[PDB]
DNA sequence: GATTCGTATC
DNA sequence: GCTACGGCTATACGG
């Protein structure tokens, strides 16, 4: 096989491939097999695009003995992947021993399930086979507590939540306000997270080259909520989340879920599109509100 | 870069003066607009003849700092069931936003011919509810499509085709506003493939402007093409049988138009044909809908055409 | 048309569990069921007349009072009642132990359309608290009745496997071979296999295929063996699999599959069968 | 104008759950300002069951009221406004592992509030995890009617306990039975939740009859006086009964409802009282006699 | 500031635009359903919208509710749109019921069931069927009485399919109650009528002088006159003509006077193309205009259907044998064309010009009727079940395979002769399969 | 739109 | 501290 690896830890990739359900639940899912690890990218209308890296630390029997091509890609779907690994693993005596297989073009994904008493052979054929903040022009940069982000993010589901708006403006005092406006049935509503550094860790809001850190300004983020809830399954495992966006309106989540003692957990990255916001006045309401 | 509004969007209409059309319909929303009192209305007529414009430019006449809170304009490319029309639509009418003693919340429902039926009736359930704080403005293509009662408590306004002159005046409105060239000849060439439609003729203008520069009759027939519904009729009218079939092959087969698209050309054209006896005329209906049935069962030659034309100039000339 | 019983959850546990087991399993089939009062035995019968028949068999022994009484023959007064009413008083009746009691249900027929008075007891805490219930029911003819019948199986082609007990060392994870492919969202036909001991679930589709496969000991009681069936049975096949610890699987060849529930009492053994049509051919 | 904030876990539990029923009886919930309570409730469409659940100024720790800046005068004034259930009960739901350490409601309805308050029910929620979440509901200003059913009926007394009641009313579906008979007999007081039966063109079945009974004895009745038959409905019941159990105070030994009725045509009276709450359901009787 | 038919909406029996008759009829009918023991369980009122079906329950429930209310005055109007949290869409109109079917003594009221519920959805309309089914059927000693107001309106196309409904083409009372509710003893049915050309010019007269500073104002009052003749011609809807009336009065100018198009009716379309329209002497136009705002009726295999059936009502079937097989010939082309427009088109524009030629003045036509072919359809369904019971007692008592073409042909009328004489002379199936052929 | 019967009005 | 079961929610089905 140009590739293989071994893995006891199911539960934390059914977690990891569950982080992809908030996403098209039966569409197709793209993987890169490379020396570094395998990496699951997954896209929705060109608008926005989840990642992760599954580092090859985590695996116990990773071998990639594929020379031909710096990597390999292979598109299959990820509602039956979800299902694969999906065992549980349960019985803690006889841990179920997944393998992971690949023989280059045209040959099938191989997912082997060992029990020693069970075994389990899925087969996945493959099928035939962009959204990046530029690290220059970002506009604000901040730091929250998985916890909290979840929080509000599971509230901004359960009133609706039509359309959201993200604030993030500093101040000279050191004090720092981030704030989730919401368009819904409800009409106005704000979840603003506090400023100590146990949530909001870090908040600095730059002019637009990442460097020079300005005060007294806000930045404005209009985001379809339909992207937005993607990442909510993403938070509710991480343990810190980095937020950042740039003037081009894209926002990218950094998920940092920190089994393996060599592995350094799971990264998933999300980048969002921002909405066009044509009517010009809806801001000056956000903006009007925050200041009360 | 590419960074440049289309002239229709460019040029849309901000205020109710800019619109050109049916005088005695925007003299009447002028009207309206300084009253207040604003009715139910709905709002018909061809496509591109300033119908959503007319109703965006009344509700921002008739609330102007309160359009941000006092509309709601919905339309085909929202989603518009019986749960969005109550939920929304109850929400919005329930609503107690202070207005001027003369002023009305209006609820725009565009393209209100493709709403569901049980949404029309929860709307009469919110007309008949919430009358005395918001309107409802209708715009539409056809009026049969709203069902009666919806249209009972409704002020019909119908929208006639813009004349010529109309066409030409916010044309030369453009010509000025945007500085380029034109020739009067090509400014008829215009009015005349657009066959009143404002839209329609905005988009050949702006076509030809980029495309040519100066607007004459040899760049806009160069860049489009005459209407073939004209054509088709020029086709059906023709005394004898080699005209016919010459001007249907150079101008409709040589052209690139598809046999079902002439076909149904021609069954328009004979449903809307003047100076023709009844019986010819429901003879070359059947002729065409013969045509029609060969054509969909698969044999979709010229043969077919001709023989359809064939047939018509042998019933026409009888025997 | 004389029918009454009396049912003691704490007195015999088996039997119990083996009726609350049955009455799960014909409401979860399927809306309505059929109650054979036969003088020696009750048969609760779930006819959707290739979907799947389950014909349990319940002994007069298991209730603590079975006058059954009827003009027609041996006594046999057959009823349809909807099993969402009974699994309610059911649930009721068993809370009612699990708060802790031990009163015994009364069941009786009270007036064709009828109804069973299931009127039971419960004490709080030294409260008397009296529950009535009313099931509606219906009387099924003597010719209706006729004209529901067992399917008999032929032996010419099928095959016993003996499934491991719940209770012993591989039950467990006979169980999780077992619900290993209702894991699975998008499956509807379970392909089995079995060759002359192995137990093979296999899933091929368009563009992926499954391979579940049994590697632990089995017995046969006492050649290819394949038939494809619909996944909703297969669910109702693993959740009798776990509330009987002797349980036998008939497969035949493209024709059928027969799940065989016993519960040894001794004494007459209850048994529950489940007649399972093959979804589409091989 | 009017300020109440609620800082207790009970507390914030009866509240909503009060919120909740009163969304389920009607889709907007109606609530009165008081200068010494908070009533909010809720009237039928069909007006045949009404429930008004009473805030009282001891269930805040402020209540600060401010009528003089929808506004009644009858002196006493009252304010009155209309608020949507399903808005309201989707904002006092408890969040699952963050505790709402303060729940504020307010409106300000003076010339300080711009127009985005105007109008707008102003709500404020303070996390455990100091997460500030608030909302501004629309709301509308209408005139409270009081109805006299509690004076007038201060016909039989009964006073059972709570939890029985709940039990035997939970366990109910109100899908398959949609009825309630509560008959008293001189030892034995019975509540059977029963349907009847529509019997089709050639005596057919187009509805079936089930019959949920129950029975209990006189010792249990904590306290009854005949000075007897009663039909009504059972959905409203259960929410009603459902309210009481919310706010889990062992150190408080009430735990009972009382009842009372006169005739199967006039309404039934359906009370129960917490240490700052206070209860109410009217439902219309069974004329039937 | 408000609308003319909102602040001129009448306050007694008097002001409501109604046929004598028709108040009359009803009057007594809501009168009966008040009695201790009412015949008629309910009533339902069917019509054209703004035929002041609505208002006219409203002032007599004004006048019967508080005569018959126990002592211890409107009706309790169902409401669909109301959104209860413990309450499924579907279970909301029996919610409702439930709770109305408690007024019935000291708590009295008038239950008007102007909205129904969401009915173009199949599972709640069944559910609708089913709920007032019960009502009907109830073993209740006594219930309120209940009004039901359905409009009958022409549900226009919306989706592309030809698995179209009842309900999906018009909203009738027909289309939503099936044949039990409709032909129930305890249910009475009063249609109504478009209001007449004397109400409606009486009450926009009474309009007028109600505003009579405001014509003056406008000089329009010496107009009044004119307009009102002219909306009063023009529709029957009380509603479209105040509204119609108003917006002339507010405005400033010369805009013309247009009322909302009622749609034609089946009989009326039938006529229409059988004896042609008034005030149209071109075939062509009123062809077109039929096509485009009854397109829905039109493009129906009813409609060629009620043509071959009531084109020989022209003159009571006086009228040469040529143009009849030409009606007929054109027709049976038109059946040719796969349901395509040019063959309803040609089929009408034919039957028109055939009627048009031949049509001459001193005229006696005849009553059209509706196509027989559902009660053919009927005895075709009856001859089957029939022909299958005949096949399942041949297949039972003996092995004869026999196919049904052969049934029809020779054994629905042999055997049974075969039977008959066996029997008499002396199996099950002794009479012709179908009935006897007469004529 | 057509026929047939019954009223209100001129 | 772990498991069972009830409530909430996302998805497929039906007409
Ligand atoms: N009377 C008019 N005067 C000036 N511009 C007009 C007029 N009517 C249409 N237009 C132009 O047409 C474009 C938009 O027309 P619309 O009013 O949106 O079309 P419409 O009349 O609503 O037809 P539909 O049914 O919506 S496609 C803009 O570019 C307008 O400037
Ligand atoms: N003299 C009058 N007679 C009758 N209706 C009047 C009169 N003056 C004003 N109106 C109003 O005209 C409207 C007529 O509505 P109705 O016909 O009663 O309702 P409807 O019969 O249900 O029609 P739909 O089907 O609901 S559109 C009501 O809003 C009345 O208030
Ligand atoms: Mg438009
Ligand atoms: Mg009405």
């Amino acid at each position: 096989n140009k590739f293989s690896a071994s893995t006891v830890h199911l539960e934390h990739i059914t977690t990891a491939l569950s982080c992809l359900t908030p996403f098209g639940s039966k569409d197709d899912v793209l993987i890169f097999i490379d020396a570094d690890g395998l990496s699951f990218v997954r896209e929705n209308n060109h608008v926005i695009k989840i990642q992760l890296l599954l580092s090859r630390e985590l695996f116990m029997s990773y071998s990639y003995r594929n020379e031909t091509e710096d990597h390999m890609k292979l598109c299959v779907k990820i509602n039956h992947i979800l299902d694969s690994v999906s065992v549980m693993n349960r019985n803690s005596d006889d841990i179920v021993e997944c393998t992971l297989s690949y023989d280059g073009h045209g040959s099938p994904f191989v997912l082997i399930f060992e029990d020693s008493f069970i075994s389990e052979r899925v087969e996945y054929s493959t099928y035939l086979i962009g959204l990046e903040l530029d690290r220059e022009r970002i506009s604000f940069e901040a730091i929250i507590k998985g916890e909290a982000l979840h929080s509000a993010l599971k509230d901004l589901k359960e009133i609706g939540c039509k359309e959201c708006y993200v604030y993030a403006k500093t101040e000279a005092n050191d004090e720092n306000v981030f704030a989730l406006i919401s368009k819904s049935q409800l009409g106005f509503s704000k979840i603003k997270l506090p400023s100590n550094r146990s949530i909001l860790e870090k908040l600095q809001v730059f002019d637009g080259d990442s460097t020079t850190v300005i005060d007294g300004f806000a930045v404005i983020g209009f985001f379809d909520f339909t992207s937005f809830d993607k990442i909510r399954k993403s938070t509710k495992i991480a343990s810190k989340v980095l937020f950042r966006m740039d003037v081009h309106g894209v926002l990218s989540v950094n998920i940092l879920s920190q089994l393996p003692k060599d592995y350094p957990g799971i990264v998933i990255e999300v980048c969002m599109l921002e909405k066009e916001s044509i009517d010009e006045a809806a801001q000056t309401e956000i903006e009007l509100l925050m200041e009360t | 870069l590419s960074l440049q509004l289309p002239w229709v969007e460019k040029y849309r209409p901000q205020v109710l003066s800019d619109i050109v059309g049916n005088k005695e319909t925007i003299d009447r929303l002028q009207q309206i607009a300084k009253d207040g009192n604003m009715p139910h209305m709905i709002i018909s007529g061809m496509p591109g003849i300033g119908k959503t414009t007319s109703v965006h430019c009344l509700a921002h006449e008739l609330l102007g700092r309160s359009y941000a809170d006092g509309v709601l304009e919905l339309n085909a490319s929202d989603d518009r069931g019986i749960d969005v029309v109550r939920n929304q639509i109850k929400h919005f009418a329930q609503k107690k936003l202070h207005l001027p003693p003369g002023k009305h919340k209006i609820v725009i429902l565009d393209e209100a011919d493709s709403m569901t039926a049980g949404a029309q009736q929860a709307l009469r359930r919110t007309m008949e509810l919430y009358s005395n704080s918001t309107r409802f403005a209708f715009a539409c293509n056809q009026s049969n499509k709203i069902i009666e009662p919806l249209q009972s408590r409704c002020a019909i306004l119908r929208y006639s085709k813009l004349s010529d002159e109309d066409v030409l005046k916010r044309l030369l409105q453009i010509i000025k506003l945007e500085d380029v060239k034109y020739t009067n000849d090509g400014l008829e060439a215009i009015i005349f493939t657009a066959e009143g439609d404002m839209r329609q003729a905005i988009n050949n203008l702006q076509s030809t402007v980029a495309g040519h520069g100066l607007v004459n009759a040899d760049n806009v027939f160069k860049i489009v093409d005459s209407p073939h519904p004209l054509i088709v009729k020029k086709m059906l009218l023709a005394s004898n049988l080699e005209d016919s079939i010459q001007i249907l092959r150079t101008d409709l087969w040589k052209k690139g138009y598809s046999s079902i698209d002439i076909v149904t050309t021609s069954f328009r054209v004979t449903k809307n044909l003047a100076q023709v006896k009844e019986s010819v005329r429901l003879e070359m209906i059947k002729e065409i809908g013969l045509t029609h049935m060969r054509i969909l069962e698969g044999v979709g030659t010229y043969l077919q055409l001709a023989s359809m034309l064939a047939k018509i100039h042998k019933l026409n000339n009888k025997a | 048309m004389k029918l009454k019983l009396i049912v003691n959850g704490c007195e015999a546990p088996d039997d119990y569990k083996l009726l609350r087991t049955t009455i799960n399993t014909v409401a979860s089939l399927r809306k309505t069921a059929i109650l054979r009062f036969n003088s020696e035995r009750l048969t609760i019968i779930s006819t959707p007349k290739d979907t799947g028949q389950l014909w349990c068999t319940i002994p007069h022994d298991v209730f603590r009072l079975y006058t059954v009484i009827s003009a027609r023959e041996l006594n046999t007064i057959t009823m349809e009642c909807n099993c969402d009413s009974l699994l309610s008083v059911f649930k009721r009746y068993d809370r009612v132990m699990n708060q802790g009691s031990s009163s015994n249900m009364t069941i009786k027929l009270q007036s064709p359309i009828c109804a069973l008075g299931i009127t039971f007891e419960e004490i709080v805490h030294n409260k008397v608290i009296m529950h009535s219930f009313k099931v509606p029911v219906k009387l099924l003819f003597r010719a209706q009745d006729t004209r529901i019948q067992e399917p008999m199986i032929n032996y010419i082609q099928l095959m016993m496997y003996k499934l491991p007990p719940i209770s012993g060392e591989f039950g467990s994870a006979f169980h999780g071979f077992i619900r290993r492919v209702e894991r699975y969202s998008n499956v509807n036909h379970i392909h089995l296999m079995g060759v002359k001991v192995e137990l093979k679930i296999i899933v091929n589709e368009l563009d992926w295929h499954l391979e579940i496969c049994w590697n632990g000991p089995l017995d046969s009681v006492i050649s290819t063996h394949e038939v494809i069936i619909r996944c909703k049975d297969w669910k109702v096949c693993s959740k009798l699999y776990a509330a009987f610890e002797e349980v036998v699987l008939a497969i035949s060849h493209d024709e059928s599959c027969v799940f065989h529930c016993s519960l040894d009492r001794g004494r007459e053994r209850g048994q529950i069968i489940y007649y399972i049509a093959r979804s589409k051919g091989l | 104008s009017f300020k109440a904030t609620i800082t207790e876990s009970g507390k914030q539990n009866i509240w909503f759950r009060a919120i909740y029923v009163l969304s389920t009886i009607q889709d907007d919930i109606k609530i009165t300002v008081t200068t010494n309570e908070l009533i909010a409730w809720s009237m039928n469409e069909t007006d045949t069951t009404l429930c008004q659940v009473r805030f009282q100024k001891s269930f805040f720790e402020e209540y600060e009221f401010k009528p003089h800046e929808g506004v009644q005068v009858i002196s006493h004034k009252l304010y009155s406004f209309r608020v949507n259930g399903r808005h309201l009960t989707t904002i006092s739901r408890k969040p699952d592992g963050d505790g709402i350490k303060s729940f504020t409601i307010a409106v300000n309805n003076t010339s300080t509030c711009p127009e985005s308050l105007a109008n707008r029910l102003i709500v404020v929620i303070e996390m455990d995890s100091l997460i500030v979440k608030e909302y501004c509901p629309q709301f509308q200003p209408i005139k409270y009617d009081p109805i006299i059913i509690n004076l007038k009926y201060k016909i039989n007394y009964i006073c059972c306990n709570s939890t029985l009641l709940k039990n035997f009313l939970d366990n109910c579906n109100v899908n398959v039975t949609d009825e309630v008979k509560l008959e008293i007999n001189v030892h034995r007081l019975s509540i059977t939740a029963f349907t009847k039966a529509v019997y089709g063109k050639n005596n057919d079945l187009l509805r079936n009859a089930l019959s949920m009974s129950n029975t209990i004895s006189t010792l249990d009745l904590e306290h009854y006086c005949l000075f007897k038959s009663i039909i009504f409905k059972l959905k409203d019941f259960k929410n009603f009964i459902t309210i009481g159990p919310s706010w889990k105070t062992t150190q408080d030994g009430n735990d009972n409802i009382s009842l009372w009725f006169c005739h199967p045509g006039d309404p039934i009276l359906m009370q129960m009282q917490k240490p700052g709450v206070k209860l109410e359901l009217v439902e219309v009787t069974d004329s039937n006699i | 500031g408000e609308q003319w038919y909102e602040k001129f909406k009448p306050n007694c029996l008097e002001q409501v635009a109604i046929h004598k008759r028709k108040l009359k009829d009803v009057q007594e009918a809501l009168d009966a359903m008040f009695l201790p023991n009412a015949k008629h369980r309910i009533l339902l009122l069917s019509g054209p919208s703004g035929c002041s079906k609505s208002t006219v329950i409203k002032e007599l429930s004004k006048i019967l509710v508080p005569k018959y209310r126990q002592n211890s005055h409107k009706v309790t109007e169902f409401r669909g749109d109301c959104i209860v949290n413990d309450l499924p869409q579907m279970e909301s109109f029996s919610e409702f019921l439930k709770g109305a079917r408690y007024l019935v003594m000291s708590n009295l009221s008038l239950i008007l069931i102007e909205d129904l519920p969401n009915v173009f959805h199949i599972d709640t309309r069944r559910r609708f069927q089913q709920l007032i089914l019960q009502w009907l059927y109830s073993s209740e000693p006594l219930l309120p009485p209940l009004v039901i107001c359905i409009t009958e309106c022409e549900i226009p196309e919306n989706d592309n399919n030809y698995r179209k409904f009842g309900i999906d083409y018009t909203f009738s009372a027909e289309t939503i109650m099936n044949k039990e509710i409709l032909m129930h003893p305890r249910l009475k049915r009063i249609k109504f009528n478009p209001i007449n050309s004397t109400l409606l010019k009486k009450h926009l007269k009474f309009i007028c002088v109600q505003n009579m500073k405001m014509l003056k104002e406008k000089n329009k009052w010496n107009k009044r006159q004119e307009v009102i003749d002219y909306i009063a011609q023009e529709t029957g809807d009380i509603r479209s003509a105040i509204t119609t009336l108003q917006f002339w009065a507010t405005s400033s100018g010369s805009l013309p006077i247009s009322t909302r198009e009622s749609t034609i009716s089946y009989f009326h379309a039938i006529g229409k193309v059988i004896h042609g329209s008034h005030s149209t002497n071109n075939d062509n136009e009123m062809i077109n205009n039929l096509f485009e705002n009854s397109n829905n009726l039109l493009s129906k295999e009813d409609f060629k259907l009620g043509i071959l059936e009531n084109y020989n009502t022209f003159n009571k079937g006086e009228f040469s044998i040529s143009d009849a097989s030409s009606i007929v010939d054109c027709l049976s082309e038109c059946d040719n064309m796969n349901g395509l427009p040019e063959s309803n088109e040609y089929g009408l524009r034919e039957v028109r010009k055939t009627f048009r030629n031949i049509s001459k003045q001193g005229h006696n036509h005849g009553t059209v009727y509706f196509p027989r072919e559902w009660k053919v359809r009927k005895l075709q369904n009856s001859f089957k079940v029939q022909a299958e019971d005949w096949l399942n007692v041949s297949l039972y008592k003996y092995n004869a395979v026999h196919s049904f073409r052969n049934i029809t042909l020779e054994f629905g009328y042999y055997a049974p002769l075969i039977r008959k004489c066996q029997s008499y002379k002396k199996i099950d199936v002794v009479d012709r399969i179908g009935g006897p052929i007469e004529a």
